[PDB]
RNA sequence: CCGAGGGUAGGGCCCGUGACUGGGGCGAAGUCGUAACAAGGUAGCUGUACCGGAAGGUGCGGCUGGAU
RNA sequence: UGGGAGAGGGUGGUGGAAUUCCCGGAGUAGCGGUGAAAUGCGCAGAUACCGGGAGGAACGCCGAUGGCGAAGGCAGCCACCUGGUCCACCCGUGACGCUGAGGCGCGAAAGCGUGGGGAGCAAACCGGAUUAGAUACCCGGGUAGUCCACGCCCUAAACG
RNA sequence: CGAUGUCGGCUCGUCGCAUCCUGGGGCUGAAGAAGGUCCCAAGGGUUGGGCUGUUCGCCCAUUAAAGCGGCACGCGAGCUG
RNA sequence: GAAUGCCGGCAUGAGUAACGAUAAAGAGGGUGAGAAUCCCUCUCGCCGUAAGCCCAAGGGUUCCUACGCAAUGGUCGUCAGCGUAGGGUUAGGCGGGACCUAAGGUGAAGCCGAAAGGCGUAGCCGAAGGGCAGCCGGUUAAUAUUCCGGCCCUUCCCGCAGGUGCGAUGGGGGGACGCUCUAGGCUAGGGGGACCGGAGCCAUGGACGAGCCCGGCCAGAAGCGCAGGGUGGGAGGUAGGCAAAUCCGCCUCCCAACAAGCUCUGCGUGGUGGGGAAGCCCGGGUGACAACCCCCCGAAGCCAGGGAGCCAAGAAAAGCCUCUAAGCACAACCUGCGGGAACCCGUACCGCAAACCGACACAGGUGGGCGGGUGCAAGAGCACUCAGGCGCGCGGGAGAACCCUCGCCAAGGAACUCUGCAAGUUGGCCCCGUAACUUCGGGAGAAGGGGUGCUCCCUGGGGUGAUGAGCCCCGGGGAGCCGCAGUGAACAGGCUCUGGCGACUGUUUACCAAAAACACAGCUCUCUGCGAACUCGUAAGAGGAGGUAUAGGGAGCGACGCUUGCCCGGUGCCGGAAGGUCAAGGGGAGGGGUGCAAGCCCCGAACCGAAGCCCCGGUGAACGGCGGCCGUAACUAUAACGGUCCUAAGGUAGCGAAAUUCCUUGUCGGGUAAGUUCCGACCUGCACGAAAAGCGUAACGACCGGAGCGCUGUCUCGGCGAGGGACCCGGUGAAAUUGAACUGGCCGUGAAGAUGCGGCCUACCCGUGGCAGGACGAAAAGACCCCGUGGAGCUUUACUGCAGCC
RNA sequence: GAGCUAGCCCUGGCCAGGGUGAAGCUGGGGUGAGACCCAGUGGAGGCCCGAACCGGUGGGGGAUGCAAACCCCUCGGAUGA
């Protein structure tokens, strides 16, 4: 049947992108955290 | 009169639809429409607010006159009767001997090619709007408003109207189509005549579809529901109320009264609605 | 080929009969009240409507085939 | 052809008395009702009186033993549209007539449908009396209905 | 109770005997035929159907007879549900 | 040494299950160390509204070539979507951006919120919508509307010529729209040709033929032709389109009007450029100077912003045109022409799938376009087949049980079983014919029956032509032929009688329930006068609604028909300016602490003082409720009638052993040989009953009962046959589970059901196919049940708070 | 976290073929005029049959699956909520 995962790259950007984690105070802690854990990729990687 | 069917569909049985014998026009005046931005019944926070609302046919909204004495003294001729999809009324679309084209609601008796106006010198004839302290006692009157230059408020649906009743200082009185006397403030403008399509009330929908159509999404009864949804909810089997019958929110809803009680204009409103 | 008829199927009319049920007639030696005939004790009768154990009552309109 | 009388019919408008309700005043100990009573209403101010308003229904006197219509039936006043009928002239037609199974139409009240309207009255219903009892008669309440439109119903002591 | 799956049916049997039938007996209020009642006897046999989930039971048509029990009310790592 | 402990390693089950659609393979040749598995050829099978082709998403080098085979690939591997390396994606016209707006998002002004932040008309962002200029062929191993060739085209800049009051983010027009049906004329696509081109063929009995087989086109500016779309012209007046306006709107007058004209698109033609088959020969050559024509069918596509009808009444903004304002009028704009200029990103490949979503090369899921031919009435259905693509990444044997999917069956025909579950039967089209009942539509495909192929002869109408031939469509009549059988294969209702529930089409527990549940038109109650009520939010602000009582919210009931009684004492709600009770506050009789004092401070009675409650009344389609005992009639039986206790009042009409009836399989009647079910009745209704509606109701139902006809392997009662497994051989190779085990029966015993204890009996050692009685077999620390001063959801006249409201 | 799912909003798209034959319209009949009746025309509908498409009724298979909901046969809707 059809599954969860239906990938849609301007949807993976427009809601977890970075400009979108910057909008919003949870959004910015996200990154800050993900920045001070060392994540090498700090936001999902959308070919655009 | 409304248009019956023959029963070919079960549904087709009982369905009724209006006549559209006044109409003289088919498509509206391209100048006076603009889109209307549905909402399904969710607010800016994109809540459900009424329940059950969507889903109906696509709409343009006819801009329509609800000011009148914008115009006094500057006569219009009747050029057409319209239907409305945002109202129950019919229009009427106006061109005034100053070139301007505008929709009034249509009053009962309404002709194409007639001639109306606005003012306190205009003449008491159907069609035609003067403040209310212009208007013999005893004509049915419509499109009234409740305070001056604010815009016509009462008797606005197909069929209503509202009668004066009497004068008393800078106020008339007025039986609404409600039943309920109120004083309104004379310099507040009305239409003579009652409103048409009088029959729209005789209208059998017929069908689930038809409703749908309408935007009107089907309506739950809170029996069917459960107590998390519902003060009528639960129960094994089918149950009666088990408490004073409630809304989804747990107010009494057979009897009690919900106007607020000190409010200003209970100083104008004389009787209270009858029925 | 037609063809007595036999067969399959589906209709129409009539008669007999049926758990049970509706009222009708007669019987009369019963129980209940007394509706009508006298102004019959609320004048009567009436079409209809609603109602009451029962006769009947009441409403609306009508007739006199109503006493004073 | 020229006249007549008439609640004959349909539509629209419109007038006054009265009942009820609401508002304002004035006022107080009862009012109402019956054969007599009680229920009911009334000191939370009724009834009786004055003023204002709203609303429906029916039209006092004229009115009669009267008039009109085929019958059912028709009653304030005005206008419009409209039917039947009588009289005088003896002008025109030339038996064109009478009746009439079927058919078609009209058809009091009650009742029905859809929608209005709702004052008074009032089936059902509730209460009070009456009474041996009183699912009645009498009394206090009271919903359909009674009224308007449209569509049905098609009955009668629809009788002379 | 860190699980011993349950009624009834189907299938497959096997056992007990307080024996329904068939075999052998005594008593009889056993003339005969047919029964009654007790004793021996478990080798084999013990039908098809209507009703109802039913077991049971009632009924139809037969039969030599249409037995009663046990096996985790035998049998769901065999089926049904 | 144990914690169903944690991490790791390694065992058991076991050479076992399995190797992922039953569309299918065989041989020959080659390559190589090695070949069922790679390449080549021939034969065979499968898809063909796809299992073919194109596009969008998503994926991200998987594309091409070379060299490889450790791992990956369910076997193998020389092969590969795998390893290494090199190469490959070319645009003014295709898509997106340098254009527009939609929901929505953001957000000058502005509003609100402890902070963070929430709103917010304009503006801005936002597309798969609007707008906008490229078609055909060729070329690479791999890109092509991008490179090339031919023929076209757009915008910007500049210059020239001609023309005009030029000029805008401002005004106006336009853009600009639904659903269903549909005209004319075309095109795509298709079929036929005795005609045109073509390599060849003559088999095996016949045919040198009007034979077979193959092909018979594509793009194209101007012009022209055909078919359509769009649009009236002139003048005068002018107070409206938030300045102006000559534009637009409105009024009047005159020509024109279903015309033409002007304009725009489509199709045809069109200079020109292309393409071009079978067969044969080694992707290429040849065929070939290829031919490139006629007829018929024909779109759902085009002309298009076409037409008609209907109600549910069907985006915006820019590009475009027109008007004018500042301005500027040596400019500017318009038209023609010419030269110059013309950027950024995508482009490979997979794309119904082995490259996307599902941990897998996973029988699942994935939006748009093309989707040929013949026959079956039609069609995208079904059978076959073209182009194209495939045989599904383990095989070879064997011919047991058993399992799956499938075929047939004597006699019987539901006897099966909870149930005809399942499977038969029926089955398309044409004709004949068709009942109760009904809301007059239906019920209805009711039921039931007849026809169906091929040949010859005659004949009726239509389409295209031309009016005719030809072609193509729809027919009618007569006579015949064959078979067991003519929708000869595939696709394609079994039917009826009668109850319950729900009116109906719909909706639902994604993944055990599709229903009688929800919804539904419709009915009623009730709230709401507009800054409505109500809902969300602390608020601002929103929805309601750019609506206004014929409207909006809440509640119940649930088409329709006939109806919906009695009880207002309790609770609810509504009304009630009296009265009672009532908090803060007011008031301050009186009393107190302290001070030498003036004074400071504290307590405090009467009285005034709201909502609420009490109190009076109304109210049931508001919550709800709707009795008992005794007696009495010409036999018995019963009780119309009377008495009496209680109640707020004692269940009306209708229905009733019922989706409700315990006793119960009530009784009686029907159906059956037999009927705990069913249907019809009765009424001692344990415990129906009137909008949690009562009783009916045509039609409808994958709902749940009962019966019959037809037909059957459901059964008596089973037999045979088919293929995929199971079995054997070669290749690869799991699993849960597992204290260790050298693991028999009985009768006993034992924590009460023993392979393991006692006694006895039986028993050589080890496997393979099978069956499931036991190992209280496996799985999941029992859901039941209880316990825990464990949890959570829900309720209320439990407690106590809070919002909200008064 | 609404790339699954539920609802709504904006904007696009899709629904072979066949059957039934409402209103309206024209003609005719009818009447004082009508109602109405008949025929032709017409093409309505939460109409009918049935692919795509959307479903998930009954049975069977599957059950360390092809699959953490699949397969086969059968069945519901298919211009509409
Ligand atoms: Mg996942
Ligand atoms: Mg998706
Ligand atoms: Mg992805
Ligand atoms: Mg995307
Ligand atoms: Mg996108
Ligand atoms: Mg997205
Ligand atoms: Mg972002
Ligand atoms: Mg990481
Ligand atoms: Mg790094
Ligand atoms: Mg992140
Ligand atoms: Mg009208
Ligand atoms: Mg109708
Ligand atoms: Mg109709
Ligand atoms: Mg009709
Ligand atoms: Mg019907
Ligand atoms: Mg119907
Ligand atoms: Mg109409
Ligand atoms: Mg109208
Ligand atoms: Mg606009
Ligand atoms: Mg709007
Ligand atoms: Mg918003
Ligand atoms: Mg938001
Ligand atoms: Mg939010
Ligand atoms: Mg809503
Ligand atoms: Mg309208
Ligand atoms: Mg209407
Ligand atoms: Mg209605
Ligand atoms: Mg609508
Ligand atoms: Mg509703
Ligand atoms: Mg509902
Ligand atoms: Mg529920
Ligand atoms: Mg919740
Ligand atoms: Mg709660
Ligand atoms: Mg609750
Ligand atoms: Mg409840
Ligand atoms: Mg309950
Ligand atoms: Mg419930
Ligand atoms: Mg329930
Ligand atoms: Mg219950
Ligand atoms: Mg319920
Ligand atoms: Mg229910
Ligand atoms: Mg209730
Ligand atoms: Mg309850
Ligand atoms: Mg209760
Ligand atoms: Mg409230
Ligand atoms: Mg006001
Ligand atoms: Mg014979
Ligand atoms: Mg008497
Ligand atoms: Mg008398
Ligand atoms: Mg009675
Ligand atoms: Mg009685
Ligand atoms: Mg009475
Ligand atoms: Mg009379
Ligand atoms: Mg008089
Ligand atoms: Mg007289
Ligand atoms: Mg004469
Ligand atoms: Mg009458
Ligand atoms: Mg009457
Ligand atoms: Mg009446
Ligand atoms: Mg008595
Ligand atoms: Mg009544
Ligand atoms: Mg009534
Ligand atoms: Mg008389
Ligand atoms: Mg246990
Ligand atoms: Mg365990
Ligand atoms: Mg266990
Ligand atoms: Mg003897
Ligand atoms: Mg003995
Ligand atoms: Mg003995
Ligand atoms: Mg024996
Ligand atoms: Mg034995
Ligand atoms: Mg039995
Ligand atoms: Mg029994
Ligand atoms: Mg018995
Ligand atoms: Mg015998
Ligand atoms: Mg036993
Ligand atoms: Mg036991
Ligand atoms: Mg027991
Ligand atoms: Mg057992
Ligand atoms: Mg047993
Ligand atoms: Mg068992
Ligand atoms: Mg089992
Ligand atoms: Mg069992
Ligand atoms: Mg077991
Ligand atoms: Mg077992
Ligand atoms: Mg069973
Ligand atoms: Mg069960
Ligand atoms: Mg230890
Ligand atoms: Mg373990
Ligand atoms: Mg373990
Ligand atoms: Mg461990
Ligand atoms: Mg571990
Ligand atoms: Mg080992
Ligand atoms: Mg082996
Ligand atoms: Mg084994
Ligand atoms: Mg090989
Ligand atoms: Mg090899
Ligand atoms: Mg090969
Ligand atoms: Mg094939
Ligand atoms: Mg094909
Ligand atoms: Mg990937
Ligand atoms: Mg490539
Ligand atoms: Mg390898
Ligand atoms: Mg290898
Ligand atoms: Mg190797
Ligand atoms: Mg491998
Ligand atoms: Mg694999
Ligand atoms: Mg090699
Ligand atoms: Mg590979
Ligand atoms: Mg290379
Ligand atoms: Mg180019
Ligand atoms: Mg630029
Ligand atoms: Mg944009
Ligand atoms: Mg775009
Ligand atoms: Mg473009
Ligand atoms: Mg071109
Ligand atoms: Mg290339
Ligand atoms: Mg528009
Ligand atoms: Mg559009
Ligand atoms: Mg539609
Ligand atoms: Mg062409
Ligand atoms: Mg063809
Ligand atoms: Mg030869
Ligand atoms: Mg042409
Ligand atoms: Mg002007
Ligand atoms: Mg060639
Ligand atoms: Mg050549
Ligand atoms: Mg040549
Ligand atoms: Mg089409
Ligand atoms: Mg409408
Ligand atoms: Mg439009
Ligand atoms: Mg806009
Ligand atoms: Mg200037
Ligand atoms: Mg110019
Ligand atoms: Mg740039
Ligand atoms: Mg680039
Ligand atoms: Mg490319
Ligand atoms: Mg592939
Ligand atoms: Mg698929
Ligand atoms: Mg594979
Ligand atoms: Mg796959
Ligand atoms: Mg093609
Ligand atoms: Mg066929
Ligand atoms: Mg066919
Ligand atoms: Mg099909
Ligand atoms: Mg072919
Ligand atoms: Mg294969
Ligand atoms: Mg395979
Ligand atoms: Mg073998
Ligand atoms: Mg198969
Ligand atoms: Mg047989
Ligand atoms: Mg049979
Ligand atoms: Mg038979
Ligand atoms: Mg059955
Ligand atoms: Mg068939
Ligand atoms: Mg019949
Ligand atoms: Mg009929
Ligand atoms: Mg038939
Ligand atoms: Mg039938
Ligand atoms: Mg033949
Ligand atoms: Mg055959
Ligand atoms: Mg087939
Ligand atoms: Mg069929
Ligand atoms: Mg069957
Ligand atoms: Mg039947
Ligand atoms: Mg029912
Ligand atoms: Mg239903
Ligand atoms: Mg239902
Ligand atoms: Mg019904
Ligand atoms: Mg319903
Ligand atoms: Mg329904
Ligand atoms: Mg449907
Ligand atoms: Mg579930
Ligand atoms: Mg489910
Ligand atoms: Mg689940
Ligand atoms: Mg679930
Ligand atoms: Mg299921
Ligand atoms: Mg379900
Ligand atoms: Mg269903
Ligand atoms: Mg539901
Ligand atoms: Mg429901
Ligand atoms: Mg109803
Ligand atoms: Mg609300
Ligand atoms: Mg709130
Ligand atoms: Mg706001
Ligand atoms: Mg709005
Ligand atoms: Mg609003
Ligand atoms: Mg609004
Ligand atoms: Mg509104
Ligand atoms: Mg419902
Ligand atoms: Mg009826
Ligand atoms: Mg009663
Ligand atoms: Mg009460
Ligand atoms: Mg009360
Ligand atoms: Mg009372
Ligand atoms: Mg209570
Ligand atoms: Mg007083
Ligand atoms: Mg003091
Ligand atoms: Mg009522
Ligand atoms: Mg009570
Ligand atoms: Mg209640
Ligand atoms: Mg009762
Ligand atoms: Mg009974
Ligand atoms: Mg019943
Ligand atoms: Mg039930
Ligand atoms: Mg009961
Ligand atoms: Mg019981
Ligand atoms: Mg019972
Ligand atoms: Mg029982
Ligand atoms: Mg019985
Ligand atoms: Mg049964
Ligand atoms: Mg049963
Ligand atoms: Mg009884
Ligand atoms: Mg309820
Ligand atoms: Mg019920
Ligand atoms: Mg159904
Ligand atoms: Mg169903
Ligand atoms: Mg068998
Ligand atoms: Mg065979
Ligand atoms: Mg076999
Ligand atoms: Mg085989
Ligand atoms: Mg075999
Ligand atoms: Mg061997
Ligand atoms: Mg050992
Ligand atoms: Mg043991
Ligand atoms: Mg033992
Ligand atoms: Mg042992
Ligand atoms: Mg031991
Ligand atoms: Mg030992
Ligand atoms: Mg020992
Ligand atoms: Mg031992
Ligand atoms: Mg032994
Ligand atoms: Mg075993
Ligand atoms: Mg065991
Ligand atoms: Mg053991
Ligand atoms: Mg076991
Ligand atoms: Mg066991
Ligand atoms: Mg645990
Ligand atoms: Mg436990
Ligand atoms: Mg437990
Ligand atoms: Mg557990
Ligand atoms: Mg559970
Ligand atoms: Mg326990
Ligand atoms: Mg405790
Ligand atoms: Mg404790
Ligand atoms: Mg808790
Ligand atoms: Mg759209
Ligand atoms: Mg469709
Ligand atoms: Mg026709
Ligand atoms: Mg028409
Ligand atoms: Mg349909
Ligand atoms: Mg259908
Ligand atoms: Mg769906
Ligand atoms: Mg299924
Ligand atoms: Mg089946
Ligand atoms: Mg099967
Ligand atoms: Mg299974
Ligand atoms: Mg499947
Ligand atoms: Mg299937
Ligand atoms: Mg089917
Ligand atoms: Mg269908
Ligand atoms: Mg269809
Ligand atoms: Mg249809
Ligand atoms: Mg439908
Ligand atoms: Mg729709």
């Amino acid at each position: 049947m059809k599954r969860t995962w239906q990938p849609n790259r301007r949807k993976r950007a427009k809601t977890h992108g970075f400009r979108a984690r910057m909008r919003t105070p949870g959004g910015r802690k996200v990154l800050k955290r993900r920045r001070q854990k060392g994540r090498w990729r700090l936001t999902p990687a959308v070919r655009k | 009169a409304v248009k019956k069917f023959k029963p070919y569909t079960p549904s087709r049985r009982f369905m009724t639809v209006a006549d559209f014998s006044e109409i003289t026009k088919t498509e509206p005046e391209k100048s006076l429409v603009k889109p209307l931005k549905k909402t399904g019944g969710r607010n800016n926070q994109g809540r459900i607010t009424v329940r059950f609302r969507g889903g109906g046919h696509k709409r343009l909204y006819r801009i329509i006159d609800f000011k009148r004495w914008d115009k006094v003294g500057i006569p219009a001729k009747v050029a057409a009767i319209e239907y409305d999809p945002n109202r129950s009324a019919r229009i009427a679309l106006l061109h005034y001997v100053d070139g301007e084209k505008r929709y009034i609601i249509a009053p009962d008796g309404l002709q194409v090619g007639q001639q109306v106006v606005a003012g306190p010198d205009a003449p008491i004839q159907v069609g035609n709007a003067l403040p209310l302290r212009f208007i013999p006692v005893g004509t049915v009157v419509h499109a009234v408003e409740l305070e001056p230059k604010k815009g016509a408020k009462l008797a606005r649906a197909a069929g209503t109207s509202a009668q004066i009743q009497g004068r008393e200082g800078d106020y008339v009185i007025l039986r609404l189509p409600s039943g309920e006397l109120r004083k309104v403030h004379g310099e507040c403008y009305a239409t003579v005549g009652a409103v048409g399509n009088a029959d729209h009330k005789n209208i059998v929908l017929g069908k689930a579809g038809r409703s749908r159509w309408l935007g009107r999404r089907p309506h739950v009864r809170g029996a069917a529901m459960n107590p998390v949804d519902h003060p009528h909810g639960g129960g094994e089997g089918r149950a009666p109320r088990g408490r004073p019958p409630a809304s989804p929110w747990g107010w009494q809803t057979k009897g009690l009264k919900t106007r607020k009680r000190r409010k200003p204009s209970s100083r104008f409103i004389i009787a209270r609605r009858k029925k």
